[PDB]
This record gives structure tokens, C-alpha cells and sequence, in this order.
RNA sequence: UGAAAUUCUUGGAUUUAUUGAAGACUAACUACUGCGAAAGCAUUUGCCAAGGACGUUUUCAUUAAUCAAGAACGAAAGUUAGGGGAUCGAAGAUGAUCAGAUACCGUCGUAGUCUUAACCAUAAACUAUGCCGACUAGGGAUCGGGUGGUGUUUUUAAUGACCCACUCGGCACCUUACGAGAAAUCAAAGUCUUUGGGUUCUGGGGGGAGUAUGGUCGCAAGGCUGAAACUUAAAGGAAUUGAC
């Protein structure tokens, strides 16, 4: 690995944000009247295709082409910017596919202004856990399990999350934010069933 | 020169031993045990007593001229329990602050491939 | 001039560590002034002391103990007490040390410690000011020396088979004696 | 009151030339007398040292060496190889759920007719594209693997010396040979020679010992 | 140990180091995995004989299902004789008798625990669910075998390991209720007042009582079979609510 030290600490903290502290990371490449030095790929992405000038502040040269990562849904083939927590969202915002977003290598050119994905030509698809038995809400079995006490507010006859706009989903995303802030100042969840749903748990 | 010794710590219920030897283990430089530094049986296992014993050993090492020490930590093992108790943890903390250098550290508790019968009968016994 | 300790993380704990990594090194590097790195070649973390900017010999042990508690499975905010306080210890044992029991007898025994919804474990951690984790057959108890013993002697009686109701009564007695 | 440490004398331990650096450390004995000689108390007296010290590289740190004192001269203790072992923490790191543990051992005689016993360990592993969890082997495979390993060990001994064997263990070249031979049977990982224990040894001579020193 | 005493020790206990002997056991890996009629079975290698499933355009041609009498096997403890005798340890001999969480604790130790040759025939020997056959139901996980793939890797083929689809057999799981049930619950505990696929065993309110007596098996301890007089209004199952 690499040693963290009390001198290096601030740089390491920035690296864990995902920002390029080194400069020239993945760089592949009216006169010079303005230039921008920045280490954030999200800003760089906008700058390049608007035909702005980017400055490699580690070296003093303008950048024409760069390679980085973005998300791509393999169902509908649409491309999305990588969120700043650095992992996929659960649902595709276009087609509503569940878990279909994969991180994909991408290149950008000032010259063309276009965006190009790079695909692994020998990809093997994994299909473990795509299909499984799930309860139906209107079965006679379900109506017996529901019980005689009406809606139980503790252990709330749990219903699985399967849609983006299901009201159950709205709670978990905001509650996740709340628990984050509470725990961090005091110190100062998963959806679907995963691949192995079909293997019995003792 | 550092001139390494080796420290053997044996912690159990009821008492703790600190012990230090030449690198070959044949010659013993100092010992002292928890029961030497306290007035009553119920206190022999306490962490407090273990700290005193470790401070005493550290002094005598410097007098002979030992300046660094490897450490081998041990529990009773065998058919008994395997992990060093808090009285052993306390002794290790005290040595680290004594100003001796600590070399490599290793756990040497004896574990059987498979054992003879444990004392206590079929109904179990309060450990 | 240099001294270090290397300690290893077992695989089921690996992912929790990654998710927390940005939380644990700032307290070590700032408050203890140690230096640290995660060595993914061997699934270990390494703590190293620089003699030029460190305060006292106790720093290096505190750091290792803090990380050691985390790999045993204590919560991050429970482990952090080992940086702040000075007299906390860990004790551990496994149920086969108390009584030899094997099949469904073994499963029922650890169920008897947790209790329904964990409520029995939660009770023990309140009547004695301590934290408890159950990692299959092994129990770890974190706390002060005299509190640890009070916890041990009551978890033991559950695995010897006493009914939970009888144990709740004992916890009431111990709690009042601490009040005195 | 004797205060025995006034009576003690220090000596230096010298490792044989097979290892990188040879100043191991010091030991002490009570100062000799005409009544009985100190040298009889020095002979034997095994010493255990981390291999990462002898070679000066930290990647050796999980292996330990035993050295036996055989000769005394000039307040130097001159020593010879006596055994090898793993640290107990490392061994517990390897043993994990959802895989098979394979062991083999054999007893064999060197060309200079030391008699020793040697232990090997290996674990099964997943293929890069596996999807199932637990990577177990069938018992027909385990016998075949165990047979191949025993064949290799019994030909790497009958190397010309006990010393030559030591020169093989340090760079751990034996691990790579087993890797190639089993490649066709099953994918394996963490192949190691775990332990060497010396059972019997020839009648002593000084000639060989001095060749390993100066 | 909750606290302590009996006990061991300046001839050196406990602790450290180098060697040796004996008897028992087979950790981690170890799981909602495997094998066997059941009891039950886990270190390596060799020999001996047996077994299920699968594959089959091989062979015989009803040779089958269940089962009184009768027969083989049957945990632990226990009995008779020889061997062995590390550990633990009914009985026995001893230390303390204080203290309500730790209220049952410490030391030594006979038979036994292991084995050879004969006995015994019990267990919550439990899935508390007799065996054979047909139908009502679907999914993907796993163990063994087989078929297909322009599939991946080992390598330039074959084989091995892995991936995808299909199929026979097995230990389980999730979903489903035409149904069943007093309910808990149930892939059988379904196809039963719309009552009949074949066949073996057992019960008839609670005690007296698994007692007495006869027989039979056993060295013994005991096993198998097994009453009546008399007495009594309940004993029992599942599931609701919640006093001081
Ligand atoms: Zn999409």
C-alpha cells in the first residue's frame, strides 16, 4: 500500500472523495485567453464538450482527451453520470430496470464533443438469482398470515421493495440520510434479495 | 546494541506470571508473580497486581543490561480455556510503557489435536 | 527509532472495514500521531511509530487494541472507547469450555442467551455496563474488570440451562448493590 | 546472598553461511570453573529465531528457524540447522469455511543420512468465473493430489546435503513445483511446506560444521 | 473459591529448557452436506468382500405386496474370565460450615471408562407420524449419474476444473389450498356422510397397576405375557383475555 502520515493526511482525505490529486490521471492527449484547472471529472466532462479549455495544473498543458468511468444500463443502453458516493443506484431512471446499471469505461473528446464507451469483448453474463418464489398479497395463505389485529405498526407485515416509486422506498432513502447525520455528529439497509436468495438459510 | 531478551507471560485465572530469560530460554533473568505483590488471595488475579509485577521485572532487566524483549503470551490451554485473560493484557501494556523495546509478539497457548476428558462430569461446571 | 505492529482482519470483517475506512484513520493519525496504512496484499493493517513527533510509549498499544476490538466485531463507536478511556479489557470464551453439547442442544443454548428479539442480551448489557457479541459458539465481553466478571457469571448460568426468568431476578440484585 | 549475575559470562551466537546475516545475538552462562566446564552447558541449547531476521526481508516473517549449538571457539557459539515451523497466527489465517484442507507428510533420508519428517498443506480455490459458493473437491481427487505431493518430496530430499535442502526452502522453490504438477487435477492455493522436524542425525564430525562456517 | 481450609515447598514447589515412556482421542476444515435396515459412522496407506443411483435396441418371463410362527442385528449402564490401566470417576475416606447471584464447593480414589471370548435385549430406541401403489404443484439451490453447447481456462489435442440448457434419483427449502382439521398447523395429516386401491399392529373414562398369580427366557440384575375385588365425576387437548 502507501503510508498515510500526518503530513499527507489532507491529500489522502481528498483522494477518498474520488478527486484526482495527482493531475493528468487518465489524460490521453482566442488562443489560451482563458483556461480552467480542476481535478473533478464531473466538471471536466462539461468543460470538454462545450469546447472549454482545461489546464493540466500539474504540468501546464491543455487537455484534449480524457478517460474515466460512468454508469451504463445494459438493458436500454443509456449512459448516466457516476454519483459521488461512487456506486450504482438501484434503479435505472429511464427503463426502470432493477440492478441493471454497470460502471463503464468512457472517453471524451473536445474535437468531436461525443462520448464513447469501451466494452469488454468477451463478457460472460451471470444470471444467478434472477428468478425466485415470492408471496402474493391476495393468496389465502397471505390473508391468514396477515392476522386479526389489523395493521401491525411494529414488524409491519413487511412488503418487498420492487418499484422505484413504491412508497416504502421513499421512507428508506430519507431515513438513511437522517441516520447518517445523527451518527456522525454523535461520534464527533439493502433491497432486493441478492444472488443467493434460492439457497436455504438455517 | 539492543541485546534482546524474551519475556514469557503466563496468565490464568487465580494468578499471573511474568518471566524473562536468555534467548535460549535456559537461563532465567527475573520472575515475580502477582501473588508476590498483593495481600489477599482474591486479588492475585487482578489487573492491578499484574501491572506492579511487570514494573518490577522491567527494573531488574535494566540493571543486568537487557534493553529489548520479544514477548510470548500464553493461557492455560489443554482442556481448559485458550485465550489470555485481562490480567495478561495488563502486563503487556505495562511493559510497553516501561521503555524497553518490544520485538515480535506471539501467542503460544497449547491446543490439542484431540483431547483427553475434561474435568466436571456430564452436567458441566462453572468455569 | 522505529517500531510497528501488524494485525490481520478476517474475511467476514473485511467489507465493514472498507465501508468505515475513512472514519477510523483520522482519529489515529491526528490524536495519537501514529502513521498507518492498509496493506491489501495480505489483508492486514499496519501501525508504525515515528519517534520525532510522538508523545509517550502508550500510544502504540492503544492503537492496536482499538483495531483489535473492531475485528472481533464490536461496533465502531464501542471500539473508539479504547482510545479515550484507559482501563477497558476484553474477555472471551466458548460454550464448550462450560459444558459439552453438540447438536440442537448447541443451537438452543445460544438462542437462550440472545432471547426473543435480542431482549435478553440487551438486559445483561444494562445491568452490567458492558458490551457483548456472540460470534457463533464464541462470546466476547468488553468492559471494566469487575463488571466483566458480573456479566460472565450470568451468561454462564444460561448455558448451563437455567430458565431466563430466574436470571432476570438476579440482575435486579446486582444492580441494587452497585447503587449501595 | 550470591547475586549470581556477577558470576555470568556472555557469548555470541553465529548462524551458518546458508543465511544472509549471521550475528544472531547473545547468551550468558555462569563463569567456568575447573570443577565443571561451561562448554558442556553450551552444547545443545536450541535457539529459535524469526527467518525475517536472518534474511532481512519482512515477507519471510511468518516462518521460524531452530538452531542447535554444536561447537565453541573464541567466545563464539557455532550452530547448525535444526528445524522450521510456522507462526500460529498465520496458520489460523489460512483455515476458512467453504473449502477443503489437504495434508500430506513423508519421512525420508538425506544423502548425508539425516532422517527427517516433512509436512505439506494446500487448499482448494475457485476458478475466475465460478458462481457457486464453496469449491469442494471429491475424495477421488484428494487421493490423487496427496499421491503426487508425496512423490515430489521424496525426490527433493536425496539432495546432496542437508545444507542444499536449506537453500531450497528459503526461496520456497518447492512450492512452485507442486503447483505445476497438480495444475491438471484441481486448482489449489496457499501451497506451503508447513514444518520440518529432525528425527535422527549421523555421528558428529567437525569437518562438515566448519565448512558451513569459515 | 463467592470467601477459605485440607494439600505441595529452601532436600527448591509453581514457572523455564532438552529428551523419553504409556494409554486414550481424532480439534479447526464441519454445512439447513454424505453413507447405512436401525443402533450408528470423521488422521494416512494396503488387502478382502458387499451396496444404491445412473447408462443399456442384453437376458428370464409373473418369478410379486404385506405378514402369526420362527430368525439375524440392537446406544449407555450391568454380569463372568484373561489383558491393559494415561485421563475422568457411582462407592468410600477426608477439608469448610462462613456468606443468599456467584448456596454447592476442595483433595485423594475402588468398580468402571479401552480390548479379547461369552451373556443381557432395555431408551424421549422421536419425524412423538406402519409398509406397497396411483393422482392433485410450481420455482431454483445443493449431492450422485447421463446428454447437448459455434462456451471459458489448463495446452498447440483428449482429459480435468468452471459456465448455460435438459433429465433420472436423494437430504431439504420457498410459494400455492380445489382441500383437511378442535385448533396449533398439514405435499399429506389431501383425493371421507358425494363414506370401498392391497395388507399388518394397537385403543375403548380416571385410579387400583405394569401390581398379584401362572408360564417362559436369564448366572444374576431382570425381560416377555398379564388380571379382579374395590374406588371415583371427572382426568385430558388446543387456543383467548388478563387480577393482587
Ligand atoms: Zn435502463
Amino acid at each position: 500500500g502507501d503510508w498515510i502520515t500526518p503530513e499527507n493526511l489532507t491529500e489522502a482525505i481528498i483522494k477518498d472523495s474520488g478527486e484526482d490529486t495527482t493531475g493528468s490521471l487518465g489524460v490521453e492527449a482566442p488562443e489560451n485567453q482563458v483556461a480552467l484547472a480542476t481535478g473533478d471529472f464531473a466538471v471536466q466532462n462539461v468543460a470538454l464538450q462545450m469546447n472549454l479549455n482545461l489546464m493540466n495544473f500539474m504540468s501546464g498543458l491543455k487537455i484534449k482527451r480524457i478517460r474515466n468511468y460512468m454508469l451504463r444500463c445494459h438493458a436500454c443502453f443509456k449512459i448516466f453520470p457516476l454519483p459521488k458516493d461512487g456506486k450504482p443506484k438501484h434503479f435505472c431512471a429511464s427503463c426502470g430496470g432493477q440492478g441493471t446499471l454497470l460502471r463503464c469505461a468512457v472517453s471524451v473528446d473536445s474535437r468531436t464533443g461525443n462520448v464513447t464507451p469501451h466494452l469488454k469483448s468477451n463478457f460472460q453474463w451471470n444470471n444467478r438469482g434472477n428468478r425466485y418464489s415470492v408471496a402474493s398479497p391476495l393468496s389465502k395463505n397471505s390473508q391468514k398470515r396477515y392476522g386479526k389485529k389489523g395493521h401491525v405498526h411494529s414488524k409491519p407485515q413487511e412488503n418487498v421493495i420492487l418499484r422505484e416509486d413504491q412508497k416504502e422506498y421513499e421512507k428508506v432513502i430519507k431515513q438513511e440520510e437522517w441516520t447518517r447525520r445523527h451518527n456522525e455528529k454523535i461520534l464527533n439497509v439493502r433491497i432486493g434479495k441478492g444472488r443467493y436468495v434460492n439457497s436455504s438459510k438455517r | 546494541s539492543q541485546v534482546f531478551g524474551v519475556a514469557r507471560i503466563y496468565a490464568s485465572f487465580n494468578d499471573t506470571f511474568v518471566h524473562v530469560t536468555d534467548l535460549s530460554g535456559k537461563e532465567t533473568i527475573a520472575r515475580v508473580t502477582g501473588g508476590m505483590k498483593v495481600k489477599a488471595d482474591r486479588d492475585e488475579s487482578s489487573p492491578y497486581a499484574a501491572m506492579l509485577a511487570a514494573q518490577d521485572v522491567a527494573a531488574k532487566c535494566k540493571e543486568v543490561g537487557i534493553t529489548a524483549v520479544h514477548v510470548k503470551i500464553r493461557a492455560t490451554g489443554g482442556t481448559r480455556t485458550k485465550t489470555p485473560g485481562p490480567g495478561g493484557q495488563a502486563a503487556l501494556r505495562a511493559l510497553a510503557r516501561s521503555g524497553l523495546r518490544i520485538g515480535r509478539i506471539e501467542d503460544v497457548t497449547p491446543v490439542p489435536s484431540d483431547s483427553t476428558r475434561k474435568k466436571g462430569g456430564r452436567r458441566g461446571r462453572r468455569l | 527509532k522505529f517500531e510497528s505492529r501488524k494485525i490481520m482482519v478476517p474475511p467476514h470483517r473485511m467489507t465493514p472495514l472498507r465501508n468505515s475506512w475513512t472514519k477510523i484513520y483520522p482519529p489515529l493519525v491526528e490524536h495519537l500521531k501514529l502513521q498507518v496504512r492498509m496493506n491489501l496484499k495480505t489483508k492486514s493493517v499496519e501501525l508504525r511509530t515515528n519517534p520525532k513527533f510522538t508523545t509517550d510509549p502508550g500510544a502504540l498499544q492503544k492503537g492496536a487494541d482499538f483495531i483489535k476490538a473492531f475485528t472481533l466485531g464490536f461496533d465502531l463507536d464501542d471500539s473508539i472507547a479504547l482510545l479515550r478511556l484507559d482501563d477497558l479489557y476484553i474477555e472471551t470464551f466458548e460454550v464448550k469450555d462450560v459444558k459439552t453439547l453438540t447438536g440442537d442442544h448447541l443451537s438452543r443454548a445460544i438462542g437462550r442467551i440472545a432471547g426473543k428479539d435480542g431482549k435478553t442480551k440487551f438486559a445483561i448489557e444494562n445491568a452490567t455496563r458492558t458490551r457483548i457479541v456472540l460470534a457463533d459458539s464464541k462470546i466476547h465481553i468488553l468492559g471494566g474488570f469487575t463488571h466483566i466478571r458480573m456479566a460472565r457469571e450470568s451468561v454462564v448460568s444460561l448455558i448451563l440451562g437455567s430458565p431466563p426468568g430466574k436470571v432476570y431476578g438476579n440482575l435486579r440484585t446486582v444492580a441494587s448493590r452497585l447503587k449501595e | 546472598v550470591v547475586d549470581p549475575f556477577t558470576r555470568k559470562e556472555w557469548f555470541d551466537i553465529k548462524a551458518p553461511s546458508t543465511f544472509e546475516n549471521r550475528n544472531v545475538g547473545k547468551t550468558l552462562v555462569n563463569k567456568s570453573t575447573g570443577l565443571k566446564s561451561a562448554s558442556d552447558a553450551l552444547k545443545g541449547r536450541v535457539v529459535e529465531v524469526c527467518l525475517a531476521d536472518l534474511q532481512g526481508s519482512e515477507d519471510h516473517s511468518f516462518r521460524k528457524i531452530k538452531l542447535r549449538v554444536d561447537e565453541v571457539q573464541g567466545k563464539n557459539l557455532l550452530t547448525n540447522f535444526h528445524g522450521m515451523d510456522f507462526t500460529t497466527d498465520k496458520l489460523r489465517s489460512m483455515v476458512r469455511k467453504w473449502q477443503t484442507l489437504i495434508e500430506a507428510n513423508v519421512t525420508v533420508k538425506t544423502s548425508d543420512d539425516y532422517v527427517l519428517r516433512i509436512f505439506a498443506i494446500a487448499f482448494t480455490r475457485k476458478q475466475a468465473n465460478q458462481v457457486k459458493r464453496h469449491s469442494y473437491a471429491q475424495s477421488s481427487h484428494i487421493r490423487a493430489i496427496r499421491k503426487v505431493i508425496s512423490e515430489i518430496l521424496t525426490k527433493e530430499v536425496q539432495g546432496s546435503t542437508l545444507a542444499q535442502l536449506t537453500s531450497k526452502l528459503i526461496p520456497e522453490v518447492i512450492n512452485k513445483e507442486i503447483e505445476n504438477a497438480t495444475k491438471d487435477i484441481f486448482p489449489l492455493q496457499n501451497i506451503h511446506v508447513r514444518k520440518v522436524k529432525l528425527l535422527k542425525q549421523p555421528k558428529f564430525d567437525v569437518g562438515a560444521l566448519m565448512a558451513l562456517h569459515g
